[PDB]
C-alpha cells in the first residue's frame, strides 16, 4: 500500500 | 492643462479633425484614468473612445498619441472581465503586438503591460494573444546577452506578461507556447532583482499545477535546484511561489519527487513548517504530504532530515488548514512505511496529537486520521503490540474519542470508528 | 492577473 497524492485544489480547493 | 477634463470635452477633442487637439484629449483620459479613486472606465467605454484610442496605437508619425491611448487602453485592460473584453473587442490584441517593435521603449513597454492585463483575463484571452503572435516579439525584448543590461521596471513588466501567458487551466496553455517561453523563464530565474525572480517562480508555479507531462516539460529544464536556492530565499514574496511550484512538482511522479529531494529541497522544511506566515507552514505540510506520499526510502529521506518531530509539531499546534494537511502527511507516512518507520513516528509522540483532533468538527480530518490509526495498528499486530498502542490511545484519552465517534453522522466515520473498537479495545 | 498604470 501507498499514501495518495492531492493536488492544490484537491488539498484546498 | 489636461488635467479633470469632462468625459464631454475628452470626446469633442478626441472628434476634432485636429492631431494636436485629440493628442491633448487623449492624455486628459489617460490623466482621468489613471486616478485613484473610481476611474470613470465605463463612461470612457460608454463614449465610445476605445476604437478612437486603438486607432490612435497605429500612429507611427505621432509616437506621443501611441504612448497616450496606449496608457489610456492599459488602464480600461487592467479593470473587470467586460472592462478587458471592451479592448480587445476594440481592435486592440494586433494593434499591441505591433507597438513591442517601437523604438520608444516607454511605447513598448506600455504594449508589453496592456498585453499582460489582456492575457490575464484567463485562458480563452491568454490563448487569442498567442494566436496573434505576440510570443515572438515579446521574446525577442529579453534576447540580450544579460538582462543586468535591461531597464529594471521594463524588464519587470517583461516577466509579468510571461508568467500570464503561463497562467490559468481548462485549459492549460498550448503545449509549443510553453516550450517557447520556458528557456527566457529559465533565465530569468536565475535573475538577481527579487519581483522578476517572484513572477518567474509565479510563472513555474502554473506550468507545474498540472498533469504528470506538463510537470516533466518544467523538471527537464533542470529548473528544481534553483527552485530550491529560492526557496530559502529571506523575501516571502520569492519563497511563496517557489514553495507552490515545488509542492506541485511532488505532487508528480516519484521519479520527480526524487528531484526535488536530491537539490536538497528537505532542509529548508524545519524553516518552513515553523514559518510565522500561515500560509506558507500551511503549504509547506501539503508539501510534506505529498513526499510521505512517495516511496520508502522517500520516507526514510523524511526521517533521516529529522522532519517527523516538525510534522508532530504542525499536527499539535498550528491553524486547522495546516493541522488538516499535518494529518494527511501522517496518514500517507504510514500508508506507505516499514513497520520501523511507523514505529518511530509513535516513539516521536504522534500518538497524542493525533487523537486531540479527533475532536474536531470537520469529518474529512477524522476520516484521515482514523485510517491512519488502523495503519498504525496494522504495523502494531506485525510486532504483536497491540496491547501497548491500545493503553497509548486509552491513556491520552484517544478511546473516549474513537468510542463518542461509532454515533457520528458519517458512515465511513461510524463504520472505521466501531472496527477500531470491536478490534483493539474490547 | 491585472494591474493599473497610476
Amino acid at each position: 500500500s501507498r499514501g495518495q497524492k492531492r493536488s492544490f485544489s484537491k488539498a484546498f480547493g | 492643462g489636461t488635467v479633470n477634463w469632462s468625459v464631454e470635452d475628452i470626446v469633442k477633442g478626441i472628434n476634432s479633425n485636429n492631431l494636436e487637439s485629440q493628442l491633448q484629449a487623449t492624455q486628459a483620459a489617460r490623466k482621468l484614468l489613471s486616478r485613484e479613486k473610481q476611474p470613470p472606465i465605463d463612461n470612457i467605454i460608454r463614449a465610445g473612445l476605445i476604437p478612437k484610442f486603438v486607432s490612435f496605437l497605429g500612429k507611427t508619425d505621432c509616437s506621443p498619441i501611441q504612448f497616450e491611448s496606449a496608457w489610456a487602453l492599459t488602464n480600461i485592460a487592467s479593470g473587470t472581465s467586460e472592462q478587458t473584453k471592451a479592448v480587445v473587442d476594440g481592435g486592440a490584441i494586433p494593434a499591441f503586438i505591433s507597438l513591442l517593435a517601437s523604438p520608444h521603449a516607454h511605447i513598448s513597454e506600455q504594449a508589453v503591460w496592456a498585453l499582460g492585463n489582456i492575457a490575464g483575463d484567463g485562458s480563452a484571452f491568454r490563448d487569442l494573444v498567442i494566436k496573434h503572435g505576440a510570443i515572438d516579439p515579446l521574446l525577442a525584448l529579453l534576447a540580450v546577452p544579460d538582462l543586468s543590461t535591461l531597464a529594471c521596471g521594463y524588464l519587470r513588466n517583461l516577466t509579468w506578461t510571461l508568467s500570464n501567458l503561463c497562467r490559468n487551466k481548462n485549459p492549460a496553455p498550448p503545449l509549443d507556447a510553453v516550450e517557447q517561453i520556458l528557456p527566457t523563464l529559465v533565465r530569468l530565474l536565475h535573475h538577481n532583482d527579487p519581483e522578476v525572480l517572484a513572477d518567474s517562480c509565479w510563472a513555474i508555479s502554473y506550468l507545474t499545477d498540472g498533469p504528470n507531462e506538463r510537470i516533466e516539460m518544467v523538471v527537464k529544464k533542470g529548473v528544481v535546484p534553483q527552485l530550491v536556492k529560492l526557496l530559502g530565499a529571506t523575501e516571502l514574496p520569492i519563497v511563496t511561489p517557489a514553495l507552490r511550484a515545488i509542492g506541485n512538482i511532488v505532487t508528480g511522479t516519484d521519479e520527480q519527487t526524487q528531484k526535488v529531494i536530491d537539490a536538497g529541497a528537505l532542509a529548508v522544511f524545519p524553516s518552513l513548517l515553523t514559518n510565522p506566515k500561515t500560509n506558507i507552514q500551511k503549504e509547506a505540510t501539503w508539501t510534506m504530504s505529498n513526499i510521505t506520499a512517495g516511496r520508502q526510502d522517500q520516507i526514510q529521506q523524511v526521517v533521516n532530515h529529522g522532519l517527523v518531530p516538525f510534522l508532530v509539531g504542525v499536527l499539535s499546534k498550528a491553524d486547522f488548514k495546516t493541522q488538516k494537511e499535518a494529518a494527511w502527511a501522517i496518514t500517507n507516512y504510514t500508508s506507505g512505511g516499514t513497520v520501523e518507520q511507523i514505529v518511530y513516528l509513535v516513539h516521536c509522540g504522534i500518538i497524542e496529537p493525533l487523537m486531540n483532533l479527533l475532536s474536531a468538527k470537520d469529518t474529512k480530518i477524522i476520516q484521515v486520521i482514523l485510517d491512519a490509526i488502523s495503519n498504525i495498528f496494522q504495523a502494531a499486530e506485525k510486532l504483536g503490540e497491540t496491547e501497548k498502542l491500545s493503553i497509548m490511545i486509552e491513556e491520552c484519552g484517544g478511546l473516549d474519542k474513537i468510542e463518542a465517534l461509532q454515533r457520528h453522522e458519517n458512515e465511513s466515520v461510524y463504520k472505521a470508528s466501531l472496527n477500531l473498537i470491536e478490534k483493539y479495545f474490547s
